[PDB]
């Protein structure tokens, strides 16, 4: 919230169009449309079916963050017992497969613990959050003014 | 080019009557329970059939007759 | 993949080692150490 | 393995013993409650930490607690 | 009947009846006096 | 003289139990002590199996509740007809179907929502409706509002009839269990007396009513001059002049000279050029043939005269070498457990609903349905979501049966036992195929994304690069295009122009055109395969491992719906079948979202559009699907950001109600994350502090407040999540489709 | 014709005798593989395995690699195959180093530290040989 | 040694694994009055022989779940089941019941273990025993 407010206000200040922010920041649809939808036009066009420009890496990292953020949800929502049983099945499959029993694990594979799962999900979530916002901010400001 | 069907003729009646007779003959050798339910007034002329067996084999006869008549009329 | 900076050949050899050689080396060393059943 | 400890508020209701699925708990004569029996944990090396014994205890808070410690094959409930 | 009276007095019926009454009051007042941003 | 066996007045009709909530459950009967008693009350209500152990009583309750749901559906249908009769422009739309938007909801102007009453054409202001009721009514021979009003009144009367039927058949005369178990007679009656008879009646309606009215309507006759439907019956010459074969009466029927009726019982195929829908003669012969087939099929099972196969004999006779006892023992399972029947019926009905959604769009039955893109999109997405939910419910109630009604004594070495005995191989091979599909499908998208981002479009998986052509789908399309020629000689045109052929266009818009498949279609179809196999993996693991597992060997003793087994064994969160259903709901949502997104974008890009008088076709999005849908960035930019303009810029217009709802969808989703990401201990402690606060002022409640249970927390999270996401997609699709002409 | 039963006649073992898991053809074909063949030294086993597992690795880079439409297509495929074989040899050596630090028995000569070392060396040599012979077959002229 | 005929079972993929032949397994023996069918803790149903029956499992929890099923799911109650631990070396260790009397009932001769002489509220604060290798409950 803090960074969205700062960035939109300063975009208006730098472009000289303070009127846009002043009019549209009093309702949430203006935040959705005049800030997110509007300033993503150049970011998502970093690489195009027609070519590639210097914002390509920022678009790729934007998608990368949108992916890692979602990946965190898998640890945050699904919990241990399901994956433990699935790992049981995979262990049986490996132990019963010919030409693969010659190789055996040194450590019995188990599902990640509850606290470890929470930490890993939070880590993926935070990394995706930071990368997505950094990519969007840098791309939008560089395209507008950079 | 609609498939050709036949107006009613004695040949059609004879064909499906033969179908009815063969359906009855086939049913007598295949139906597991033939004398259960409401019976005929005199089963001797029906080969030990009930009402359900007679109705089923007659309906099967009309069905086979319709199929055969339409197939023959097509060609 | 050329650059105009001084000693442009360095990333040609440094990046692979940081990319392949060093990662694999420490990967194997740590894997051996963590499964080392010599002591506890 | 985990540590199962039983305190002096136990009333010998045997609920913890019956709820144990891995047969860790037992009953031993006592003199601090009406039932003259108290729970005991002589086979803690088999406990997994399912907390069913804690779930079954009727006293205020718990006269029985399970502290999860070092994880072994038996404690982790591994069949492979 | 007694049972009907008791059922009508259960929590969901009461809360929804009060909500309907309040909603009707507000909607009627805004029908007759809309756009009331402040006491003039 | 019948198998009927009922009990008279088993349950007296009294109001006392109304005033005692939770009467059914012994746990909730004594009264509430905590707030949980409330949440349990609304949750265990319609679970009749747990309330009583009598199969007969459970079956009677099920029968009555089914009567109740029928009454509710009847009320809904009658309400739809009434609101289309009084508050709709159907009479105005009928005169000018190609210039007036259907509308049946009108908004009171109270706080400015009168702006929602946008102009739908013809001087009428109201909400445009996409449910497609207008096209159904026109295809049903409706011309006057009084007929719709009469239909609504009849629907209300029938709803009252069903309510009284439920009351009588439960509180007064309740059938015995043996009556419920006459599965052979039940199938006979429902296959012949319900499906066959209903289809025959509808065919009679279509032939005697719908054909003359629609023939006049498509010929340019004004709606006010078309004779009332009973005039054709009362004056058969009017029917005969429309169709000459009607002058021959019913003689050709009983003489098997059926070709006489060829003029109004055709095999045309294709679509009606005037309206864009299917030919009504095709549907008439179709429903007549369906009726004949179902009436024939309804006589299969022997009921009371010893003629017909017995289901138990058929089940016990099909057994082979690999299966041992084979299908033996299933008849007793399916005649004593309602949950198995519920699972099978739910799975089949969900698949049937998906089939309905998939088959309607390619060949629109109703007139002008194809020309209304919004109606097509709405109907497809709606019935697809319904089907997905039903399939998930099948996966749930099957596990419920396995936990509760499975008895190992009567299932020795049958098919179910060998399910439970090689389940590990099933789950392992299924897990492998899911992982392989995920890799070799989604990694294709990621590889394309990286190649495009690196300025290497020649290394992509595209039609101008490495190509993944769906050769089998193209071949079957080519085969179905050639079907009218020789494979189905008596067919005038193809079943649907989606396979290929000419471009059927109504007015200035495309009704249906060939749908080519390229690399993008291959990738998306295999993505669908991956998602479906994963959802099947989750639900099948839930069903198979419901009884027990290696981790927990006595899971069935805990029940179907339990949160966990404790932090022991390393952590046993979400091991019940209920948690497997809760996990599969998300994956069903993801799969159906991808399905509807693919349908919408492909239809907009390569099918829909406009036709110029020169004959050229300009699609809605200029055919960007084949080049953009191969990268995730393409989906983000050319589909979501591009097509979300029509919904984000909806403020100040009649479409604003969508935009609001759009934002609403984006909210509840986020809200749901505060239930799925957290646990109940923190909330319990916070409630403890708040209870201290309310206690300080001596205002603490008598009903002790408690945080939601783990199962309830998961349920609330998934429910609000699905609500938010589905509402978002609905608002987006409606605002997009109501703005593309 | 109950062709499906327990594995090795032991119902309590988590496996079943199936037409592909315990059939005579299955056992005959599996037991004759280089890994499971009788009386073979670990070095020869590794050589034989590496032959095939390096021969078949020439394909994917040759037909799909970045140089697939260039004069250097087969060379690129060969280089990729050689690098992958080197990585595989390193993985095998590490597995042998970390797996057999306990007892050194003789029940299986492959399941021993020295046996696995010989197996890995033979695998490396066989992989090089297979990749090179595959390149020689595939490459046109350049000799 | 252990004596008993294995129950009539077709086998399953949920049975033993390499742990039984590498680490340990468990065995359960019981005398059934009459031949009948019981649910395998590993999945499926198995017919158990009349007389003495012997069964191998992978975990003690599975054996005790089977014992509970035997004790609670048959009208002739099976009370004589014994559970042993089987080591790969061949040594058999008898586990359940410990002294021939079920732990649910009090039997003279058992020694109290793990019993504390204080309430749970009288445990010492962590700060008083920090940098030691102990825990508040352990002291
Ligand atoms: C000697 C007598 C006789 C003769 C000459 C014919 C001749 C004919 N019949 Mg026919 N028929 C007969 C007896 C006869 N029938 C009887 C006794 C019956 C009653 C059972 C029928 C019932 C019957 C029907 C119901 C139909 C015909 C049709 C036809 C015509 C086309 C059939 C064909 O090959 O095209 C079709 C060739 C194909 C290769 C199509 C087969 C592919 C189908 C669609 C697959 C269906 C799979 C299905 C779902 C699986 C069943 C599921 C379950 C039961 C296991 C042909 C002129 C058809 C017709 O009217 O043609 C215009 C037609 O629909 N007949
Ligand atoms: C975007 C978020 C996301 C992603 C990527 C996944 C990914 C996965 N989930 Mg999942 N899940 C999620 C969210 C997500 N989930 C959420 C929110 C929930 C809550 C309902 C679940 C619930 C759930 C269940 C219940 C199940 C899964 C399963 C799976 C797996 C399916 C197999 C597969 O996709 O092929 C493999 C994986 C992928 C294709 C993912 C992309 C991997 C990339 C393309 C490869 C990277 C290239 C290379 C390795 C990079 C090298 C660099 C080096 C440093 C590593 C997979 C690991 C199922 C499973 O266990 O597998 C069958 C399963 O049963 N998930
Ligand atoms: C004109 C009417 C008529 C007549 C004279 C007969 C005469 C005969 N039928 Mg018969 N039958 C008839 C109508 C008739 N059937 C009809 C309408 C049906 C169908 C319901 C049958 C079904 C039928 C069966 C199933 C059998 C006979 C049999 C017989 C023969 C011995 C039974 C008997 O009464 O003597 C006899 C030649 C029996 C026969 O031929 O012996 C093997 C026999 O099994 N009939
Ligand atoms: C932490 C500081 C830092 C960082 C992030 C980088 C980052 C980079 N350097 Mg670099 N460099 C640094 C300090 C750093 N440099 C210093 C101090 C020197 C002087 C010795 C150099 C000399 C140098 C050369 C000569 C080259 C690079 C190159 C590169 C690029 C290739 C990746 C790489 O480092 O491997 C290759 C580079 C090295 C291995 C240099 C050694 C790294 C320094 C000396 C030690 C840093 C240790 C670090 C603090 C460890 C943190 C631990 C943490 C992970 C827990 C990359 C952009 C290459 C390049 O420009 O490619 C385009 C290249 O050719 N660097
Ligand atoms: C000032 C004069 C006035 C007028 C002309 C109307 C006229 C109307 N009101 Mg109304 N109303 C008024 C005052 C008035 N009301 C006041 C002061 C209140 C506050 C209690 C309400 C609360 C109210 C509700 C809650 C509802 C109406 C409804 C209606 C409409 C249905 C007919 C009706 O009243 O029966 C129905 C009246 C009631 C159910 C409650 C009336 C309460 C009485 C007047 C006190 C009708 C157009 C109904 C409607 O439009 O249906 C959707 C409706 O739901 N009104
Ligand atoms: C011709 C006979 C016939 C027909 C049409 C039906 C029809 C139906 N049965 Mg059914 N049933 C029958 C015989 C029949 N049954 C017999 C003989 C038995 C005993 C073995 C049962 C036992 C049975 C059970 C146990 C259950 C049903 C249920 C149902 C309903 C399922 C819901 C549905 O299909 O939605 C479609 C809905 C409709 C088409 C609405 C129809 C509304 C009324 C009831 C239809 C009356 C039509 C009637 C023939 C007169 C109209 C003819 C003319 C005047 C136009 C459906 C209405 C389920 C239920 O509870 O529903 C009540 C259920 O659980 N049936
Ligand atoms: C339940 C279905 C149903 C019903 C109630 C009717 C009812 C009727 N049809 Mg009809 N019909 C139907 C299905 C039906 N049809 C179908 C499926 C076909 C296609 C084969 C026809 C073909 C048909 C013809 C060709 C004629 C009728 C006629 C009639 C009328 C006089 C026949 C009669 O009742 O005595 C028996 C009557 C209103 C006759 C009429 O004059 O009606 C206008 C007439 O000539 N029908
Ligand atoms: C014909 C359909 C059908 C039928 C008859 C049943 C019947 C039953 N189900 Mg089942 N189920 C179905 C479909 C069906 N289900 C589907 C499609 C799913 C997948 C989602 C499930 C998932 C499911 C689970 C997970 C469980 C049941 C249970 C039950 C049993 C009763 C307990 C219950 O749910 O009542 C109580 C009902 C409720 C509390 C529902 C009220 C809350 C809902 C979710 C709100 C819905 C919001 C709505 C869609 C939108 C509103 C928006 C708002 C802003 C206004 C009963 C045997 C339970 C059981 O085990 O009993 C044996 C159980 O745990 N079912
Ligand atoms: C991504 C997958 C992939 C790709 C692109 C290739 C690509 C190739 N393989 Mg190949 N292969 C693969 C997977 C793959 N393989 C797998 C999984 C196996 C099983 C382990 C094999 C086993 C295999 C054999 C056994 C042979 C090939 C050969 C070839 C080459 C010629 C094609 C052929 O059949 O020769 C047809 C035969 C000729 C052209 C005669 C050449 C003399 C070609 C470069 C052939 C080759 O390179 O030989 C020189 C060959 O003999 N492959
Ligand atoms: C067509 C499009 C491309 C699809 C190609 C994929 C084909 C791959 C597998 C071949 C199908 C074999 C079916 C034979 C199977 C069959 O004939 O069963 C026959 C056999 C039962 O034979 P009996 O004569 O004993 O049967 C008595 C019966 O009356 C039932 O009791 O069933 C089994 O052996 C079950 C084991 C199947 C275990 C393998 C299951 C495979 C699951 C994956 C299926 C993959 C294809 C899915 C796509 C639909």
């Amino acid at each position: 919230w803090l960074t969205f407010y700062w960035h939109w206000k300063h975009l208006g200040v730098w472009s000289g169009n303070v009127a846009q922010f002043n009019e549209n920041s009093t309702y949430l649809m203006g935040w959705f449309r005049d800030y997110l939808w509007a300033n993503s036009a150049q970011l998502i066009n970093g690489y195009n079916p027609y070519g590639v420009n210097n914002l390509s890496v920022w678009a790729w990292m934007f998608l990368f963050g949108h992916l890692v953020w979602a990946t965190g949800f898998m640890f945050l929502i699904s919990w241990r017992g399901y994956w433990q049983e699935l790992i049981e099945t995979i262990v049986w499959a490996h132990e019963r497969t010919p030409l693969a029993n010659l190789v055996r694990w040194k450590d019995k594979p188990v599902a990640l613990s509850i606290v470890q799962a929470r930490l890993v999900g939070l880590a993926h979530f935070t990394v995706g959050y930071v990368l997505t916002y950094a990519a969007f901010l840098i791309a939008s400001t560089a395209g507008k003014f950079g | 080019a609609v498939p050709a069907t036949l107006s009613w003729s004695p040949k059609v009646a004879g064909v499906m009557i033969a179908c009815n007779i063969l359906a009855i003959a086939f049913g007598k050798l295949t139906i597991k329970q033939q004398n259960v339910g409401t019976p005929m007034p005199s089963s001797n002329f029906f080969g030990g059939f009930g009402l359900g067996a007679v109705l089923g084999t007659a309906s099967f006869g009309h069905i086979l007759g319709a199929g055969v008549i339409l197939g023959l009329a097509n060609m | 993949m050329d650059g105009s900076y001084a000693a442009s050949y360095l990333p040609w050899i440094l990046i692979p080692m940081v990319g392949w050689l060093f990662p694999a080396v420490t990967m194997g060393l740590l894997f051996i150490h963590i499964e080392s059943e010599g002591e506890g | 393995s985990h540590s199962v400890k039983i305190y002096d508020t136990c009333i010998g209701c045997t609920q913890c013993v019956r709820a144990c699925p891995l047969d860790v708990l037992e009953m031993v004569p006592w003199d601090g409650c009406k039932a003259a029996q108290i729970a005991s944990s002589p086979r803690t090396e088999d406990c997994v930490g399912c907390k069913r014994c804690e779930t079954a205890c009727p006293t205020d808070f718990l006269s029985i607690r399970v502290y999860l410690g070092a994880e072994t094959t038996r404690s982790m409930g591994l069949a492979y | 009947m007694d049972g009907l009276k008791s059922f009508l007095s259960t929590a969901p019926v009461m809360i929804m009846a009060l909500l309907t009454f309040t909603a009707g009051i507000l909607i009627e007042f805004n029908r007759f006096y809309p756009d009331l941003l402040f006491h003039p | 003289k019948a198998k009927v066996s009922v009990d008279n007045n088993p349950v007296p009709t009294s109001f006392e139990k109304w005033g005692k909530p939770g009467h059914f459950d012994r746990t909730l009967a004594r009264g509430p002590k905590t707030t949980t008693w409330i949440w349990n009350l609304h949750a265990n209500a319609h679970d009749f199996d747990s309330q009583t152990s009598d199969l007969e009583d459970v079956s009677r309750k099920i029968f009555s509740a089914h009567f109740g749901h029928l009454a509710v559906v009847f009320v809904w249908l009658s309400g739809m007809y009434f609101h289309g009769a009084k508050f709709s422009n159907y009479e105005g739309w009928l005169a000018d179907p190609t210039h007036i938007k259907p509308s049946a909801q009108v908004v009171w102007p109270i706080v400015g929502q009168g702006i929602l009453n946008g102009d739908v054409g013809g001087g009428f202001h109201g909400i445009q409706i996409t449910s497609g009721l207008f096209y159904l009514w026109r295809a049903s021979g409706f011309t006057d509002s009084y007929q719709l009003y009469c239909t609504a009144i009849g629907g209300l009367v029938m709803a009252a009839l069903m309510l009284f039927a439920g009351w009588f058949h439960y509180h007064v005369k309740a059938p015995k269990l043996e009556w419920f178990q006459n599965v052979e007679s039940m199938m006979n009656h429902h296959l012949a007396g319900l499906l066959g008879l209903g289809s025959l009646g509808w065919a009679g309606h279509q032939i005697h009513v719908s054909m003359p009215i629609n023939k006049l309507l498509d010929a340019g006759v004004a709606p006010k001059d078309i004779p009332l439907p009973h005039e054709f019956i009362l004056e058969p010459s009017k029917m005969a002049e429309l169709y000459p074969s009607f002058a021959q009466g019913l003689t050709p029927f009983f003489t098997l000279n059926w070709g006489v009726y060829s003029d109004f019982l055709t095999f045309k195929g294709g679509l009606n050029p005037v309206t864009g829908g299917l030919w009504l003669s095709d549907t008439a012969h179709h429903h007549l043939a369906i009726a004949v087939l179902f009436i024939i099929a309804g006589h299969m099972y022997r009921t009371n005269w010893g003629i017909g196969h017995s289901m138990k004999e058929i089940l016990e006779a099909h057994k082979g070498p690999f299966t041992g006892e084979g299908h033996k023992g299933l008849y007793e399972i399916l005649t004593t457990s309602w949950h198995a029947q519920l699972a099978i019926n739910l799975a089949l009905l969900g698949s049937l609903t998906i089939i309905v959604a998939q088959h309607m769009y390619a060949m629109p039955p109703y007139p002008y349905q194809a020309i209304d893109y919004a109606t097509q999109l709405s109907l497809f997405t709606h019935h697809m979501w319904i089907g997905g939910f039903l399939i998930v419910g099948a996966g749930a109630h099957g596990a419920i049966f396995m936990v509760r009604d499975y008895d190992p004594a009567k299932n020795v070495n049958n098919l179910l036992d060998r399910m439970l005995r090689h389940r590990d191989a099933i789950i392992s091979h299924l897990n492998w195929v899911c992982i392989f599909l995920g890799f070799h499908s989604f990694g294709l998208y990621i590889h394309n994304d990286t190649m495009r981002a690196l300025g290497r479009p020649q290394d992509m998986f595209s039609d101008t690069a490495i190509q993944l052509q769906p050769i089998f789908a193209q071949w079957v399309q080519h085969l179905h295009t050639l079907a009218p020629g020789a494979t189905a000689p008596n067919a005038l045109a193809t079943a649907s122009y989606a396979f290929g052929g000419e471009t059927i266009a109504v007015a200035g818009k495309v009704a249906m055109m060939p749908i080519t498949l390229g690399t993008a279609d291959f990738m998306v179809h295999h993505i669908h395969a991956f998602t479906i196999h994963v959802t099947a993996l989750i639900l099948l693991k839930g069903v198979l491992y419901a009884r027990s597992s290696r981790l927990v060997p006595d899971k069935a003793n805990l029940g179907f719906r339990f949160p966990c087994d404790g932090p022991g064994r390393g952590g046993t969160c979400q091991v019940s079948g209920w948690d497997h259903v809760f996990l599969g709901l998300f994956w069903m949502y993801n799969s159906l979202s991808i399905v509807i997104f693919h349908f919408s974008w492909k239809m907009q890009s390569d099918v829909w559009g406009t036709v110029s008088p020169d004959g050229s076709v300009t699609h809605v999005t200029l055919g960007n699907f084949a080049q953009s849908a191969i990268t995730i960035n393409g989906w983000l930019r050319d589909f979501l950001w591009a097509q979300a303009a029509n919904v984000i810029n909806s403020y100040g217009s009649a479409l604003s109600a969508y935009g609001i709802m759009f934002l609403a969808g984006h909210f509840v989703f986020a809200f749901s994350l505060m239930f799925l990401f957290s646990g109940r201990g923190y909330w319990q402690e916070l409630i403890e502090s708040i209870v201290w606060a309310h206690n300080k002022l001596n205002v603490a409640p008598a009903i002790q407040p408690r945080a939601l249970s783990i199962i309830q927390g998961r349920a609330v999270g998934v429910a609000h999540y699905l609500l938010g996401g589905i509402v978002t997609t609905w608002a987006f699709f409606l605002a997009r489709s109501l703005s593309i002409g | 014709n109950q062709v499906v039963q327990a594995y090795n006649g032991d119902p309590f073992v988590g496996h079943l005798s199936t037409p592909i898991s315990d059939s005579a053809f299955t056992r005959t074909f599996i037991g004759n593989l280089p890994a499971y063949r009788k009386g073979l030294s670990p070095i020869l086993r590794g050589l034989e395995v590496g032959m095939a597992h390096g021969y078949f690795l020439i394909g994917p880079w040759t037909l799909l690699g970045p140089l697939r439409d260039s004069e250097y297509q087969y060379i690129g495929g060969l280089i990729g195959a050689l690098a992958l074989i080197l990585v595989a040899t390193a993985a095998l050596s590490s597995y042998g180093l970390v797996t057999f630090q306990g007892e050194q028995g003789s029940g299986d000569t492959l399941q021993t530290a020295d046996g696995w070392s010989q197996f890995a060396a033979g695998f490396f040599v066989g992989g090089m040989g297979g990749a090179f012979v595959a390149y020689f077959l595939l490459e046109n002229l350049s000799v | 040694e252990l004596s008993g005929q294995p129950p009539k079972f077709g086998g399953s993929t949920g049975g033993l694994l390499s742990k039984a032949n590498r680490e340990e397994k468990y065995a359960i023996t019981w005398t059934s009055a009459s031949e009948q069918v019981f649910e395998m803790p590993t999945g499926g149903a198995a017919i158990m022989n009349e007389g003495e029956n012997l069964l191998y499992l992978a975990r003690k929890e599975q054996c005790l779940a089977l014992g509970t099923q035997l004790r609670t799911k048959f009208k002739p109650k099976i009370q004589d089941y014994k559970i042993y631990r089987v080591y790969p070396s061949g040594e058999v260790q008898y586990l359940h019941p410990a002294d021939g009397v079920f732990p649910e009932k009090v039997n003279e001769g058992r020694e109290a273990q793990g019993t504390k002489t204080r309430r749970i509220g009288q445990n010492p604060e962590p700060v008083t025993i920090k940098f030691s290798g102990k825990a508040p409950y352990e002291v």
